[PDB]
């Protein structure tokens, strides 16, 4: 490959480049009209995911079908903790658009998804509690896609694993923290894609329900990228 | 699949 | 906190005696399976775990100075996931095989005979086969089940306290890396390795934990659990 | 809740 060649601050700024832009929302809301703006942002944001996948080095060099099955697993999970870190800075509220703010009593419009925000907003609150860095971010947005199907299929993609591990320690090591410091937050941070994964499952189990496929008519890649969880 | 195609393209 | 000073000695120590038994199941070799017979083996097998589990829970350091309302939350989030990775290690040593119980071996072909379960045999296999390769110790496995316990529930609602604990966990883990010979840069990338199974843990649980409380002989205690997670 | 009483046993 050539993503195990490249240096530590090489893949950090391959990863800063390869990051995709934040879209707009479409300019009260009832359970449709709030469906509906989430569905279409989510859409578009499919778009430059499946693009961002392909500038993550060593994901190029996997074969279409992996490609396909890493991306199906694992979008929901990248959605939403680019959501979440969107919502950083924004303490008690969910960022989807920089004209979309919304807060957790917005989150009743929707039957069952106030729990999931509830988890968002925990995600973001956490991130914050750590100082998440935007290097530090797109590592584990990166490990996300890799990680979370990997086990459903191998050995490049482990070793490309490896490698943003070795990179998330030299972002550490690069801040100042000592040696028992580094794989503590470490830990922390992978850590919390347990509970990305968990947000992304119970998520999931709702929006590929018959009474939220009939709310809105979902675009016809958002309902492929669905029905791969059945 | 939809992705398929967008991730050829 | 009597957690806050064990030494990574003292945490492995207790953590193995702390270990719940392998149990028995009830199984009769002589009668051919039924999705109804090893849905039953399988829930009465669960159900006598979880006692075993609870009271393994309080043995855990740090597990025993948080609430009693959040003991519950902890273990109603993580029971299955607990119970899993219980089960895969258990299965290590056996290729193909899950070993439920001594004598309860079953292969994925097996796992045909309930519909929608074969689904979850094949990621518990693959997880299996993960340790296998890794070469998963005893030590790590004990260090990487006391992790899901409290780390599984932590962000759905002190917390100071508990991230405190899985800092000493993680201290332990690098600890055992680097007795075993590990380098500083091995001890780390087994770390993210051994965390990042953690999220596919996660995920085989939600799933499972979906079709179980679905259309599926219960004990009250399972019952409780399930509905947990309504 | 039997969880809640097996945890305070
Ligand atoms: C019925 O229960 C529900 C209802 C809504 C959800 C949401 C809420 C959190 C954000 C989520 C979504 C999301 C996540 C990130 C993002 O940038 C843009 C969008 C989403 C995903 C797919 C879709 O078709 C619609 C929305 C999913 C979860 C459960
Ligand atoms: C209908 O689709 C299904 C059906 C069954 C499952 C299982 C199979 C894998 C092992 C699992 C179970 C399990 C896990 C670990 C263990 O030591 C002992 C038991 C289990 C858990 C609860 C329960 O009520 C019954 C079984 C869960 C998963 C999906």
């Amino acid at each position: 490959s050539l993503a195990l060649s490249l240096t530590a601050d090489q893949m950090v700024s391959a990863l800063l480049d390869a990051e995709p832009p934040i879209l707009y929302s479409e300019y009260p809301f009832s359970e449709a009209s709030m469906m509906g703006l989430l569905t279409n942002l989510a859409d578009r944001e499919l778009v430059h995911m499946i693009n961002w996948a392909k500038r993550v080095p060593g994901f190029v060099d996997l074969t279409l079908h992996d490609q396909v099955h890493l991306l199906e697993c694992a979008w929901l999970e990248i959605l939403m903790i680019g959501l979440v870190w969107r919502s950083m800075e924004h303490p008690g509220k969910l960022l989807f658009a920089p004209n979309l703010l919304l807060d957790r009593n917005q989150g009743k419009c929707v039957e069952g998804m106030v729990e999931i925000f509830d988890m968002l907003l925990a995600t973001s609150s956490r991130f914050r509690m750590m100082n998440l860095q935007g290097e530090e971010f797109v590592c584990l947005k990166s490990i996300i896609l890799l990680n979370s199907g990997v086990y459903t299929f191998k050995d490049h993609i482990h070793r490309v694993l490896d490698k943003i591990t070795d990179t998330l320690i030299h972002l550490m090591a690069k801040a100042g923290l000592t040696l028992q410091q580094q794989h503590q937050r470490l830990a922390q941070l992978l850590l919390i894609l347990s509970h990305i994964r968990h947000m992304s499952n119970k998520g999931m189990e709702h929006l590929y329900s018959m009474k939220c496929k009939n709310v809105v008519p979902l675009s016809d890649l958002l309902l492929e990228m669905l029905d791969a969880h059945r | 699949k939809i992705l398929h195609r967008l991730l050829q393209d």
